[PDB]
RNA sequence: CGCUUCUCGGCCAGUGUAGUAUCUGUUCUUAUCAGUUUAAUAUCUGAU
RNA sequence: UUCCUUGAUGAUGUCAUACUUAUCCUGUCCCUUUUUUUUCC
């Protein structure tokens, strides 16, 4: 009963230059737990702001009822973040360590 | 993205469909038909069989050459089967 | 053209372009069969010793390159 | 929702839950022998990889042949630092023991990822012994983000309830709450924004969202939203941006681009066009970066792949061309270094895929450069799952590059018979399946290469059950026809029997194949006529012809082509006979299939086999059928249209029964399945004539002619269509409507607008106004003229096409001064107006009466300082010499001097289709002896050469071309001397271009024409022999 | 309904692919040398 | 023996308008058909 394209991140827009944390936690916090957050402190990306939940269905919870919501004066622009695209600024790995991990406790 | 195939020139009759019909292959021209067209079955085969040597629909007759690439000798290089630079199909 | 021999392009060595006609004025004496005829006569050997020679003279003519 | 009704209406996503995957792509010498013992070992330190070491020893047999090439495929795919070490010793121990007698970072991320899905997979098999929303880590959330954010703190408070969120998310899920609004200077307009932003794109272009300048990179990737301009806006903004783009090749470099672009080229969201617009970016970029590319070759390929498997055609054409594009445009090496390891990729998907791929760059870099790749592939022995790709590989080469297989068939084979024997199953199956293909483009060839293959093939035949069996029919199926009828005749007789016994089966692959067998086997000229009679038919029309079949697509074909070789063979009135009770089975697609079938049929074998019952039965069944259509196609028509024609005078007694329908569907039924029964009658002309039934002929003259009032455009077209064929049937004098009568009630309609009136009109008027075209007195005709001059608006070729043609008809029955005084009408002030096909009037129109006289109108009309219609008459010399040819030994005194005129400037146009004029003319007249005059046009045109104009230079090429064979190389080649060496860049360009251009033609003439030239220190360049003198 | 007489009226702003041409606006003639570059310039690349 | 105004380019700009290819405006669907072999006198 869900689109497949959403995911557990949000690109959420509209943002004054101020705004705080603690307003932001506290808000986003209705639909389930958070995560995390960025927050774009750049020349470019002040303004912005990324939000991640345990869950997707929280999140879509989110998107349903927060769409258009207000803060301050503004409107935040709600979109379901895309994905893939550019990341591979950091490599894949970090198995080794890991996997061999549960390749001893349990032994499995 | 579109150019010749000119693979060599083989003993099969050339095939041209309704729209491409009139015209002299390279001189685009309907001008002075003479003499014949040739190609490779490689580039000519099976759904090719009487297959346009522009359009890719079905052959309803045959290119003639125009007598003006005639005398500049053009018809006997490589096959004008043309390829999209794409496959032939 | 590219495959086509005796394309030049503007880098076009004096050297190549000069052997290259060489070429051709032989392919040409090997095949205008009087035009042989004349070279057998006027230096006296066979029409054979003659088209041998050519075909020695083929790759080398105006000597090593530059 | 409507405007989700509208909007999709607009593009559609077409795709199954299969291919969706694709959401989830993230973005990029017997010590030769105990030689092998060592290269395995210090590569494996250099863990297991087995094809790479495959790759490596399998330039083996070519013996003595293998060199530095061996250190370029392999320095691509191993680190190339490693490379040198390597492939150095080797030489060393080989030269000697031959006397005395980040890729693999990427690897080990595979070798990582299915450990992984072992490790959990595992642990749900002991945990039931006992995705997407697989939790997360902070190394992990720091690359997906781009730069340039902080993650914050707002409190362990705050972040504590957030940690109790959850807990408290059912807990606060079941408490209090409601919300209230109470009823009671703003700012702020966000900023949206520069053609336009859908919605989701914000996220791509947000950048957009800022407005600054004084930032450097970023000012290249804030230039590069000139996409946005690709993907969205106006078609001019598209053009523009785009070439702007091209230019910019080089500069931005790929990197830069596609990462901004295969974001986009993954949009969940994209369309049709803008997917295809932005492979045209793509190619048209990878026209120009070469060695670039190279990083991203992959990382194009896992957007372009999908391509591949698309239901639009058009789409997969792209494909192809893109991926040789970027393979031949990228390395080889380059392209295998990337690819392996998509090979044992888990999924299927990405395998099937990766294989069109090779199929593709083989189709750049030819088979052989890559074989000891593949033959290196199908012995890999860690896995099949390769084997099963690497032999698919071997198929969609053969589909692809099809007829031109040929050579190395033998090796391809030799490849992949050490499949069909495997102990897994499916590696058998494809395998065989590639025979197939092979054969199939080996039509009819290599039987013997195939050769080897066999006789397990016949045997595996036998103990089978399932797809797998039919497919190795599939293969043997094609191979039959490349055997010889005594040995295929043994091996046939064999395979008609299980053929029998498996027509039966529900599968549908099966029937296909069974199918198409059969049309083989029994598709021979080896096997005997009554044996199939007996044992096939039955069967055969009783399994197949059901209704399952011709719904669907293929089968219908297929099944089509098949029956009809079983008429080449048993005969006609056999198959026909058995099929034709079925043109009055209702549903229609059915009756399609019957009744094409039967047109060829009686196509091929010919009506005069046929009997007589069974004829009633046809013509009966074949109104029966095309009294109810549900389209208007052409299937039904034509297949009656041949019926008859091959009927020949059997059919005369049927008319009435015919022209009785003809008529009374002609009527009502309301005018969509009019001009259906229009047409019967224009294929059926020729039969209601030479039976001389003629007041067949009073009917459907006169009575056709009413309806040339009709209103519908598809009606009126269908009915003058008739006319048309009525008339190639009938002669002009005997007509019954007299032309006097039609040819006006014709005139006033070449208004029509419409498409296949107009069509079919000016045909009509042509064939009449060239035949007959006395009937009509002139006023009428000029009439037509004023009236004909606008068809010249068509849209369409053949319109202006035929309507030139007939411009000429008329223009005999006239005489030119007038046709081509009102020709001369269209002006320069316009354009499109008079475009040309005018000036093509005014050419054949100067053929059809002696051009000889009307130049002198012509070149006057020169005179008028209207620019555009001063060239007009130059082109019109062109086509003017085109089509006259020798005649103009005379003519050309009088153009010269003009040509000298507009050769001369005013502008380029002048310049270019003058000079087109120079070329028909030098052609035409050759050698007659009027040189001298062309080489004086020679120099006016000369200067010419120089500029970068393309149609101004493939005019002039045409020129310089032409004259030479007017005026021989030899006065030519003394033009191209002083050009060769000329120090600067630009000329050498050029020059050299011409020079080659006299240089293929009449390189045997040259001999003569190269001047004699002073030999220096190292060489001789005089050619002594021509001095020698008697 | 037919015939005769009288009165009135009628007619002989299409679309798509490739590509060039031509105006105007804006910036530079401005210090030396070293490399790239050009037919030669120009242009581009460094420091006082 | 004691003296005027001027021409021109090149480079960078998404302004403007003419125009070129018998281009283009209808052809066109056909081997994408992919899965851990598994259709019973």
């Amino acid at each position: 009963r869900l689109p497949p394209e959403v995911n557990r991140i949000l690109y959420i827009r509209n943002l004054p230059y101020k705004i705080t944390a603690e307003e932001m936690y506290d808000i986003f916090g209705k639909y389930g737990p958070i995560r995390q957050i960025r927050v774009g402190n750049t020349p470019e990306t002040r303004g912005t702001a990324y939000v991640v939940y345990e869950d997707i269905f929280d999140a879509k919870n989110a998107c349903d009822h927060l769409s258009g919501f207000n803060v301050c004066n503004r409107y935040l622009v709600v979109l379901y973040y895309n994905a893939n695209r550019a990341f591979q600024k950091m490599d894949t790995k970090k198995k080794e360590e890991q996997l061999k991990l549960l390749k001893e406790k349990y032994g499995i | 993205d579109l150019i010749f195939c000119r693979k060599q020139a083989g003993v099969a009759i050339g095939r041209l469909c309704e729209k491409c019909d009139g015209k002299c292959v390279i001189c685009d021209s309907y001008v002075r038909p003479c003499t014949l067209v040739r190609i490779c079955d490689e580039c000519n085969y099976g759904s090719y069989q009487g297959r346009c040597v522009i359009c890719g629909g079905p052959g309803v007759s045959d290119a003639y050459y125009c007598k003006e690439c005639t005398i500049q000798e053009k018809d006997r290089d490589g096959c004008p089967k043309i390829v999209n630079l794409g496959s032939s199909k | 053209q590219s495959k086509y021999i005796g394309t030049g392009h503007a880098d076009t060595t004096k050297w190549e372009w000069l052997v290259n006609q060489h070429r051709d004025s032989y392919c040409s004496y090997m095949g205008h069969f009087d035009l042989l005829n004349y070279f057998a006569i006027a230096e006296n050997e066979s029409k054979a010793r003659v088209r041998f020679n050519l075909m020695e003279k083929m790759l080398q003519p105006c000597g090593p390159p530059a | 929702d409507p405007f989700a009704e509208h909007r999709p209406p607009k593009i559609a996503d077409r795709e199954d839950e299969y291919k969706k995957h694709r959401r989830t792509m993230i973005i990029s010498a017997e010590k030769a022998k105990a030689g092998e013992l060592k290269v395995v070992n210090g590569a494996a330190a250099s863990d297991q990889t087995p094809g790479a070491t495959p790759k490596k020893l399998s330039s083996w047999d070519q013996a003595e042949t293998p060199g530095h090439t061996p250190s370029l495929r392999w320095d691509e795919t191993p680190g190339r630092a490693k490379g040198s070490e390597t492939p150095g010793a080797t030489p060393g121990s080989k030269i000697w023991d031959p006397t005395p007698s980040e890729r693999d970072t990427p690897g080990h991320g595979s070798g990582w990822a299915e450990t992984p899905r072992t490790d959990r997979g595992g642990d749900s098999i002991g945990e039931t012994p006992t995705e997407r929303n697989r939790p997360l880590s902070d190394e992990e959330l720091d690359a997906m983000f781009p730069e340039g954010y902080k993650v914050l703190p707002p409190p362990a408070g705050y972040v504590p309830i957030r940690t109790p969120a959850r807990k408290l998310t059912a807990t606060p899920t079941p408490l209090g709450g409601m919300t209230g609004f109470h009823m009671q200077k703003s700012v702020n307009d966000q900023p949206s924004g520069l053609p336009f932003l859908k919605p989701d794109d914000i996220q791509y272009f947000d950048k957009l969202l800022v407005d600054v300048d004084e930032s450097e990179e970023q000012k290249e990737r804030k230039i590069m939203k000139l996409l946005l301009k690709i993907k969205n806006g106006t078609p001019p903004m598209r053009k523009a941006a785009l070439r702007q783009i091209t230019d910019k090749a080089r500069e931005f470099g790929a990197g830069p681009l596609f990462n901004q672009i295969l974001p986009l080229l993954m949009s969940p969201t994209l369309e049709d066009q803008e997917r295809h617009l932005l492979v045209k970016v793509i190619d048209r970029i990878l026209y120009k970066l070469d060695d670039l590319v190279r990083p991203y070759v992959h990382k194009i390929l896992v957007v372009i792949e999908p391509l591949l498997i698309d239901e639009d055609y058009y789409a997969r054409v792209e494909g192809r061309e893109i991926i040789s594009n970027l393979a031949k445009a990228a390395g080889l090496a380059t392209m295998i270094s990337t690819m392996r390891p998509d090979i044992d990729n888990m999924d299927e998907y990405v395998r099937n895929t990766t294989a069109r791929a090779f199929a593709v760059v083989a189709s750049a870099l030819g088979i052989p450069s890559l074989l000891p790749f593949l033959k290196a592939v199908c012995k890999s022995k860690k896995s099949w799952q390769a084997r099963h790709t690497g032999i698919k590989i071997v198929q969609q080469i053969a589909i692809l590059m099809g007829c031109a297989i040929l050579p190395h068939l033998r090796s391809l084979v030799e490849i992949i018979e050490h499949g069909l024997v495997d102990e897994q199953q499916k590696v058998r199956t494809i395998s065989a399946l590639a025979i197939a293909a092979l054969a199939e483009a080996a039509t009819p060839y290599g039987i013997e290469s195939f050769d080897s293959v066999l006789k397990p093939l016949w045997k595996g035949i036998r103990q089978h059950r399932g797809k797998g069996l039919a497919a190795f029919l599939k293969a043997i199926g094609y191979l039959i026809p490349l055997m010889d009828a005594e040995y295929a005749n043994y091996y046939t007789r064999e395979v008609m029997l299980i053929l029998i016994r498996e027509f039966q089966s529900p599968d549908e692959e099966m029937k296909k194949i069974v199918l198409k067998v059969v049309k083989q086997c029994c598709g021979t000229d080896g096997v005997e006529a009554n044996y199939i009679k007996t044992e096939i038919l039955p069967p055969f029309f009783k399994h197949f012809w059901q209704h399952r079949m011709a719904l669907d697509r293929r089968n219908y074909r297929q099944l089509v082509d098949t029956t009809v070789e079983l008429a080449n063979k048993v005969g006609a009135a056999e198959i026909i006979s058995r099929i034709v009770d079925d043109l009055k089975d209702e549903a229609e697609q059915y009756r399609k299939m019957v009744m094409e079938t039967i047109e060829k049929i009686m196509g091929n074998l010919g009506a005069a086999d046929i009997d007589h019952k069974l004829e009633e039965q046809l013509i009966d069944g074949i109104l029966y059928a095309f009294q109810e259509q549900t389209t208007e196609d052409s299937v039904m028509l034509n297949g009656f249209g041949t019926v008859v024609n091959a009927l020949g005078k059997r059919v005369k007694p049927y008319l009435p029964q015919i022209c009785g329908t003809v008529l009374w569907r002609l009527n009502n039924k309301s005018a969509k399945v009019r001009q259906q029964a229009a047409d019967l009658i224009s294929r059926t002309a020729v039969v209601m004539k030479t039976c001389q039934e003629e007041k067949l002929m009073g009917h459907l003259g006169v009575v056709l002619y009413e309806y040339l009032g009709e209103e519908y455009p598809e009606v009126l077209g269908s009915i003058l269509g008739a006319l048309k064929a009525i008339v190639n049937v009938i002669g002009m004098h005997k007509m019954t409507p007299p032309i006097k009568d039609l040819l006006p009630r014709l005139t006033p309609i070449l208004k029509n607008r419409h498409e296949k009136v107009q069509e079919n009109c000016i045909d009509l008027v042509g064939r009449i106004a060239d035949r007959g075209a006395e009937y009509v007195s002139a006023r009428e005709w000029m009439r037509i003229c004023f009236e004909l001059l606008e068809l010249l608006k068509a849209h369409k070729k053949a319109i202006r096409r035929a309507t030139v043609n007939t411009f000429g008809y008329i223009a005999k029955a006239i005489g030119p001064h007038d046709v081509l005084a009102t020709l001369l009408n269209n002006l320069k002030v316009q354009e499109r107006q008079n475009r040309v096909c005018t000036t093509v009037a005014i050419a054949i129109v100067a053929e059809t009466c002696s051009p000889f006289t009307v130049l002198p109108a012509l070149m006057n009309e020169y005179r008028v300082p209207e620019l555009n219609v001063q060239n007009g008459v130059l082109k019109s010399l062109s086509f003017l010499f085109e089509y006259i040819g020798e005649m103009g030994k005379d003519y050309i005194y009088a153009v010269t001097p003009l040509l000298e005129d507009a050769l001369m400037d005013r502008d380029l146009v002048h310049r270019q289709t003058a000079s087109a004029v120079v070329q028909h003319m030098s052609l035409g007249v050759y050698g007659f002896g009027c040189e001298d005059s062309l080489n004086h046009l020679l120099n006016y045109v000369w200067p010419n050469v120089f500029e970068t104009s393309p149609h101004v230079i493939q005019a002039v090429m045409g020129a310089l071309e032409g004259l030479r064979v007017a005026i021989g190389p030899c006065r030519m080649l003394q033009y191209c001397l002083q050009g060769l060496f000329h120090p600067a860049r630009k000329v050498r360009d050029v020059y050299w271009k011409i020079y080659n251009s006299i240089y293929i033609g009449s390189q045997d003439a040259l001999i003569a024409h190269y001047p004699r030239i002073y030999n220096d220190d190292k060489n001789t360049y005089i050619r002594y022999e021509l001095d020698y003198i008697l």
